[PDB]
């Protein structure tokens, strides 16, 4: 139910690529709480920097309604 | 709660509430008074329920209080009783809410890691919760006893 | 998201407190108005398109918004505005059923303001349309849930403004 | 002139035109968000995303149910990966491709829709079917979308689309059989499980190993070694005979 | 039905049924006899309800029986009445089932495409369904009248 | 898939032949009718829904198919049948544009017969609906492309039957 | 998936018939036994792990199956067998609650036989484990729902064999 | 996959037996032939491209396969055929290092035949290319590992044919 | 084994083995004779090591041989000793193969569900493995003791 | 089996139609080519053994097929292979006389492929022999029926491959 708003930059370290390729390297997008964990690992394992993270939807205290 | 579950499903589907969900909401609001009476009864009888559950658990599993047991020691037993009180409180929360959402968000997700990191016997905790169910069912009428027993059975099933 | 019951439950969870007389009173105050929320929500779901049409007729159309240079001009922009209105209606129904503005805050209001500023959407016109929808909903539902539904429309308008 | 003529004249042409991989491998389009800017290109990307998932048949029935997702995608609040993931979380996908098939076939349907191939081997079936049954659809879809293969193949902004794999073995025919099936055309699971392949050639019958075993016998039985000769002359080569 | 919905959600989450789902199943099985009585009442009054809803529909929208309308002519009107009978039978099915699954699978999914192909006014058919709701609630006691009105409201909202 | 030009090119490539008088005559014959194909395709695209409407009215509806026990009973099955009808129309338009039934064999008829056998769809009813669409399209397009459009509808009908 | 109520509803929908006295009798017969199914399902969910353990101890383990050369040998294969048993128990619970074997045929038995032949899993041992679980469930639930639960375990066994 | 060591270990684990004289003899006989396999694999890896070129020249090209209409006609299919020969050579090297054709069965031969009937590839031509590579590899590796190298190419050819 | 692991890693990238991998293979084939000698040394004393490890484990954790213990009774203790023998055999297999590949497939993956369904104490099994390691290293020279202790520690870490 | 006449007759029987102008045109076109087919069949029947001898010499023998271990090593297999070539030639003659490959589908290609994988016969070598016979037959029959003769050999080769 909580959504992370994350901005990241993933450079290309092989084959350079040719067509316009702009949303594939620097992006900002909402990510769910449950999948943000395994995606942050993927971003930093693909040699990508995580510029910004925002809590956005959720509440810091939580304790109920988070798991919905 | 039932309201939270129905709203979440309808919002995920992107539609207004269905007649079945409306009927279940009406049934929940009708049964709310009986639910709060049951919760008040259990809250009043929280101490006796905890004590009788503790004695039943210890008679069933004396090894847990044995030297090679996780619950060996006076404060080790006190902490187990405190966790028992916690789960009884969660049972009252679920009974008042009409579903198991707060219980899930508080005390079943990550509880396998809970007791694996603490080396605590999950089957022993389940037996203690069952003793709690017996004690609480001894203090309610048949319909309310079954209603609380559903939530106690849910806790036992989650502890599995 | 949370309803009234879940808000009370987590406010007691943070203190580790059994439910007491005050929490029971709050839950009873929620429960005594349960069926009114249900009938009003059923009425709103039945008359969703008519409410949107009447609110648009009173607040948006027949103005410079629907003419060239307006933010309502062109079929695409009109579709966006009416889809937004339908979103507001459905989420107002959800909030009034749950007895809490948590769902409206979580799933609508986050980002909507600066999104509208970026796109050029008129916040004042959106608030006027929301208020017209609120008045139509209050007319349809009746005395029993008029104010009860209007509080969440006012929440939406105050969040937008 | 005659060294570029066919030999064994192709008496029936276009019997040799169709040989090799199907033309569908190269006669289809790939959609990318980074080059799908403007409204006209965005609608094509959106309608293509509903066809990679949902397999083109119950995709035509979709009218306006996924309208909040499309608005966020158009406003650049969520990437195409997030759009594809949230499409797999919907009740329509669960109703169509999970609620009518066994738990092992849901993994196959999930693979062909979110990665473009069939199941690689038995060690992947065990990993992904043993997670779908443990935590349901919303974990299996998250595992596929967040996997390393998806990140390599499509990255942030790209519709998944069918791939015709070369490796591993049997992956190409398994994938193509899934590809050329209409929805509800056939519901056999194609790859139920990978049979054990057993062994038909004993390792001791190989030339090098068998050639070393005979030498091992002779060296141990016949000849002596570097202890004193008085000890080596009082040895019985047999042990119990 | 409610059983189908609860079982489907439990299967999708890979877990046994929740206490709230069990409670709603118990409530549905408790309300079954009243649901059957309501269904018997409407199925006995099927012809009068259909004819009356025809009268209010044609009074409210004479243009549909105008020559520029879809239902111009005696057999076009008969087909409209037969669609009305279809929707009434679906309403009885939904009332006995306790939720909207069979009605959804039978007469709402693709109904927009069908009526767009036939060039029939969906708002006009919705008005006919509303007249049906009025006629049916005229022959029913208040609790069960509201119960049937919920399903009629669901049909009206679906045709929208 | 192949069009007329790529079909000729591949048919000569497999034999390793340069384009000769016969192949050039074939290409000339295709090129001489390019404009009529484009006009007929535009007309069919503009009149797509109406053609399906008259085809369904003259072949399928008002019978036992739409009644209970019929294959196209219920809204879901009616929508599925009309979507299949639209599929046939669109792929027939593609075939008439390309001047070759290769796309029809590749992406339509492949497994359609046994899929319909599995689902219980009436193949005779499908052939009747296809022929109804053929008559409607022949009426709309005119003498110029009537027979050329009709040959691919006949191809689809013969493939299903 | 189908239950008794939905099965009767579709069986009448295929004829386009209003619900009559016979269908009312059938759904009344289902409604009369609603609570017993709920109580038995709650008991099964309570004793899920113990039922699996007792069925395994009575039908599978302490044999050649759990020794070297046995199909259930090694921790991975043992975990797979117990997960299969858990699948059987949960889907038997669902089928018993729904009052129909449609979910059993429709989410479990489809292709399970051929998958077991491909993997080499013993169908006879699986059926023995299913019957042991059935006996344990019949002991736990009591006379009220014993036969009702046992019919679906017998359905699973007859579908597998 | 599995090598000689894992083959012995699995054959003893299925019986649940500790390693005995026969198992140690098999392991010693494998360990003695360690350096020869490594040297042969290094030679094959260094001369991979020349082996493929000579095998293709001796068995495939200069014929109807490479002339128009042939299966190896066009660059698209020529590159695919040489890639397939490279795959066969690489997996033969893996099998020679492991001392077991289990890798050939698991990762090369399964599905390969029916894939080749699906694509239209000549199985006899593929077998001829494999045997040409076998002759070249046997020439390169020397008398030490000639038979060991040739056995796996014969295994691949017999599996394909 | 080492060869299987290197071949799988090369096949994942679809390339011939690098000279570094051939160097690892050469080192493994050099150490193979010592590895098999260590394995036969452990195999000759399998019963004594199992017995002493069982006595040590029962001394450290008497609760398992207590009434509430999983291994209470002669036949329960026999099963525990048989499991310890199984793990000793797996350790010898791993030492011979030079890699933990056979051990993981045979007796590690799914061991958690194994001992959870059997209600056996996983830390108790780990302590039994540690006592087995001590008995094994008492019968071996220092380098061979360390070599066996690597695989014993791997088993202890995996059963965790 | 069926010839051109019976094929037209059955294709009109399935519609229950009397013979029309198109059917009569097809029958006339078949009847005009009567003497040519008879002459070609007589020439092939007279030169049957020589065609097989030249095709075998050009495509099969003097190679690993006839050298030991080959599939046509030993007299028992050589006689079988030449008998198979004679069978192909005879059925090609039948199909050429009838003007329809239905006899080839019914009595030659039915299960021939899977029989060949069962026996281990090289299908590519069989196709090479068939095309050698095709070249010899095209040389013998003359320019009148060369294409007609060649099409059925190509049909057989494409069916096998
Ligand atoms: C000597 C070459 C012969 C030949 C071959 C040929 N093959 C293809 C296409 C494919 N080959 C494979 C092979 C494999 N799949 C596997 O998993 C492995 C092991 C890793 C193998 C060896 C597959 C799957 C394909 C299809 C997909 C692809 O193209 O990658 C082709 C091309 C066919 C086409 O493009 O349609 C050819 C030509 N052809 C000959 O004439 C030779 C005898
Ligand atoms: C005039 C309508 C007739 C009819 C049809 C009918 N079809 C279905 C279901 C499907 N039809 C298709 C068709 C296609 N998929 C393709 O890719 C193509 C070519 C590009 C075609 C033609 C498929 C795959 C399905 C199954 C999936 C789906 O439903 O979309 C149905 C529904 C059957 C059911 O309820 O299960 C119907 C009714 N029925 C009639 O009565 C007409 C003769
Ligand atoms: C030190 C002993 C510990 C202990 C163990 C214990 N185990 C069992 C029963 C079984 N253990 C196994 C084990 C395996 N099967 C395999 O394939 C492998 C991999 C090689 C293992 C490790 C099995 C299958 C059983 C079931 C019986 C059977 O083998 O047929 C028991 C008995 C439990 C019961 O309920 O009877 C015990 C007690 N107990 C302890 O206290 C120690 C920690
Ligand atoms: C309508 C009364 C007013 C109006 C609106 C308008 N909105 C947009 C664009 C967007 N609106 C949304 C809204 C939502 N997305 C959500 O998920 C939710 C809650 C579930 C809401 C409310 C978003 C995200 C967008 C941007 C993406 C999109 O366009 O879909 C437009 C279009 C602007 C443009 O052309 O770029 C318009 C016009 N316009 C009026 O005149 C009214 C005052
Ligand atoms: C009546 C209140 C409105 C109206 C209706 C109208 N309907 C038709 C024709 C058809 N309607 C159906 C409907 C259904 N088939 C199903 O399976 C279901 C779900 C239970 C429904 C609702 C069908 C199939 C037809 C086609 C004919 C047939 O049944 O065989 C018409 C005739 C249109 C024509 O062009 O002939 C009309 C007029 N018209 C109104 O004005 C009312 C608002
Ligand atoms: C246990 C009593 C018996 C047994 C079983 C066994 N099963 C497997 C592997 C699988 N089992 C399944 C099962 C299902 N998939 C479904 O969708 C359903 C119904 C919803 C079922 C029951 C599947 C798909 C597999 C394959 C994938 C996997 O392993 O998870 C094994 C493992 C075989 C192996 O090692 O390859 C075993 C051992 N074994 C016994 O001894 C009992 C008779
Ligand atoms: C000529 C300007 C240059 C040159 C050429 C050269 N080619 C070969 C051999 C072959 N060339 C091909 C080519 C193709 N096959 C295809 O499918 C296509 C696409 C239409 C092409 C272009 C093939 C298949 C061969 C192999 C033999 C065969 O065709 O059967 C050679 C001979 C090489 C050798 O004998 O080893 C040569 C020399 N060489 C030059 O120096 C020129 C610049
Ligand atoms: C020699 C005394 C007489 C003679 C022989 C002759 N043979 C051939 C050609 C072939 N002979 C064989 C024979 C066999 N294949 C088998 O499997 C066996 C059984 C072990 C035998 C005996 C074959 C297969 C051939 C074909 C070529 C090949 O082997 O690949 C010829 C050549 C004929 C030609 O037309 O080329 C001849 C001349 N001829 C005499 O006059 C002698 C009396």
């Amino acid at each position: 139910s909580r959504y992370f708003k994350v901005t990241a930059c993933i450079p290309s370290l092989k084959r350079v690529r040719t067509g316009r390729e702009l949303q594939n390297t620097f992006f900002t997008k909402l990510v769910p709480y449950e999948n943000w964990f395994t995606e942050q690992q993927r971003i930093q394992k693909a040699g990508g920097k995580v510029l910004s993270v925002k809590l956005f939807t959720g509440v810091q205290g939580a304790n109920t309604g988070v798991g919905a | 709660s039932v309201l939270t579950k129905a709203i979440v499903n309808a919002d995920a589907e992107a539609r207004y509430l269905s007649p079945g969900e409306l009927d279940r909401i009406k049934s929940f609001v009708a049964s709310g008074e009986r639910r709060l009476r049951i919760a008040q009864t259990l809250t009043e009888a929280r101490e006796r329920i905890v004590k009788q559950a503790g004695d039943q658990l210890f008679q069933i599993r004396p090894d847990v209080v044995s030297p090679g047991g996780n619950a060996y020691g006076e404060k080790m037993t006190a902490l187990c009783l405190r966790d028992l009180d916690y789960y009884l409180r969660l049972v009252t929360y679920g009974i008042v809410a009409g579903d198991v959402t707060p219980i899930e968000e508080i005390g079943i997700i990550g509880v396998k890691e809970m007791y694996n990191s603490l080396q605590t016997p999950i089957p022993a905790v389940a037996e203690g919760v069952r003793a709690m169910k017996n004690v609480a069912t001894s203090l309610l009428s048949g319909d309310d006893a079954a209603e609380a027993g559903f939530y106690f059975d849910y806790l036992v099933g989650a502890m599995q | 998201m949370q309803d009234a019951i879940t808000a009370v439950i987590n406010n007691y969870d943070v203190q580790g407190k059994y439910l007491d007389g005050a929490a029971l009173d709050k839950l009873k105050a929620y429960f005594t108005t349960g069926a009114v929320r249900v009938r009003a929500a059923a009425v709103i779901s039945s008359n969703a398109t008519t409410i949107i049409k009447e609110a648009a007729a009173k607040a948006l159309i027949y103005s410079d918004l629907t003419r060239p240079g307006g933010n309502m001009y062109t079929t695409r922009r009109y579709a966006a505005c009416i889809r937004d209105m339908d979103y507001f209606l459905r989420y107002a129904t959800y909030a009034m059923l749950a007895g809490d503005p948590s769902i409206l805050d979580e799933r609508v209001l986050n980002g909507l303001k600066e999104t509208y500023n970026s796109l050029g959407v008129p916040i004042a016109a959106t608030v006027g349309g929301i208020q017209a929808m609120k008045e139509v909903v209050g007319g349809l539902v009746g005395p029993d849930a008029a104010k009860e539904a209007s509080i969440y429309f006012d929440y939406l308008s105050s969040g937008l403004s | 002139q005659e060294l570029g003529t066919p030999i064994n004249e192709r008496s029936i042409p276009e019997m040799y035109v169709n040989q090799g991989v199907p033309a569908l491998k190269r006669q289809r389009k790939v959609f990318k968000q980074s080059q799908a800017t403007d409204r006209e290109s965005f609608d094509a990307l959106v309608t293509a995303a509903y066809v990679q998932v949902f397999d083109k048949d119950i995709a035509s029935y979709i009218r306006s149910e996924f309208s909040a997702l499309e608005s966020r995608l158009r406003n650049r609040e969520t990437s195409v990966k997030e759009f594809v993931r949230l499409l797999g979380f919907s009740a329509l996908y669960r109703k169509q491709f999970h609620d009518r098939y066994p738990n092992t076939k849901v993994v196959e349907f999930a693979f062909k829709h979110f990665l473009g191939r069939a199941v690689k081997n038995q060690a992947e079936l065990i990993k992904y079917h043993g997670l779908l049954g443990r935590k349901g659809i919303k974990a299996l879809i998250g595992a596929l979308v967040d996997g390393e293969e998806y990140g390599r193949l499509y990255g942030e902004d790209t519709v998944p689309s069918w791939q015709f794999p070369t490796l591993p073995a049997a992956n190409y025919p398994n994938s193509v059989e899934l590809y050329n099936r209409f929805t509800r055309q056939d519901d056999s699971l194609v790859v139920p499980s990978f049979k054990p392949i057993r062994s038909k050639m004993d390792i001791a019958s190989m030339p090098l190993v068998q050639a070393a075993l005979k030498e091992q016998q002779a060296t141990k039985t016949a000849l002596d070694m570097s202890r004193p000769m008085f000890l080596e002359l009082g040895r019985s080569f047999k042990g119990a005979d």
